[PDB]
């Protein structure tokens, strides 16, 4: 589990706007495939209707589903059904998909760990992706301790994102 | 607690939407 090779940024934003910069994001990124992490189930839930709003596709795991059913979700992301999904935190989530070059925080966790078993990748070599946290005023605290405690930096979201940091 | 997000209250689809130089998104 390593960051190397993951490019992460921040953006400040209030929480009646993460979806309006949610969709932004839509816009602005080159996205193959993304994933999206929000910090409760039925935050999961809505989130995945609001997109669905929104006009794109939209599959979504969390604990309290069976996991019989994160495995057919899973395996029809895995194959390119759907482009993004919405999840929340799970011990046996999974192996990572290559396809994916962009994970969202949506919501900004609160231990270094769980960062860490958000953005991290298997081996350094290889995986080229962006990763973008959605943090609150509230959030900040947080920001600068996550970082510390793992030793990286994350940086502001730049006007333009370079595609070979992700494409 | 689990409480209704803000976000899900307010219109989802308007247009427009950037960042500035310290990252704070413009709606």
């Amino acid at each position: 589990l390593t960051l190397k090779g993951v490019t992460q940024y921040y953006a400040f934003v209030q929480e009646r706007q993460k979806v309006h910069c949610l969709n932004t994001l839509f816009s602005k990124l080159q996205i193959n495939q993304s994933i999206i992490f929000c910090n409760s189930t039925q935050r999961v839930e809505l989130l995945a209707k609001k997109i669905t709003e929104l006009g794109y596709c939209c599959y979504y795991i969390h604990a309290k589903m069976a996991q019989a059913h994160r495995n057919r979700v899973f395996h029809d992301f895995r194959q390119g059904l759907c482009r993004n999904l919405v999840c929340s935190d799970l011990f046996t989530r999974g192996i990572d998909v290559q396809a994916v070059n962009v994970v969202i925080n949506f919501d900004f966790p609160r231990m270094a760990e769980t960062y860490l078993h958000r953005i991290g990748r298997s081996g350094r070599f290889g995986h080229l992706g962006i990763a973008i946290n959605l943090i609150t005023y509230e959030d900040r605290f947080d920001l600068h301790r996550i970082e510390k405690e793992l030793g990286t930096e994350i940086k502001p979201i730049p006007k333009v994102i370079d595609p070979a940091l992700y494409v | 607690d689990e409480n209704l997000p803000e976000w899900a209250i307010e219109n989802p689809s308007k247009l427009g939407g950037s960042f500035d130089a310290s990252g704070a998104f413009h709606g």
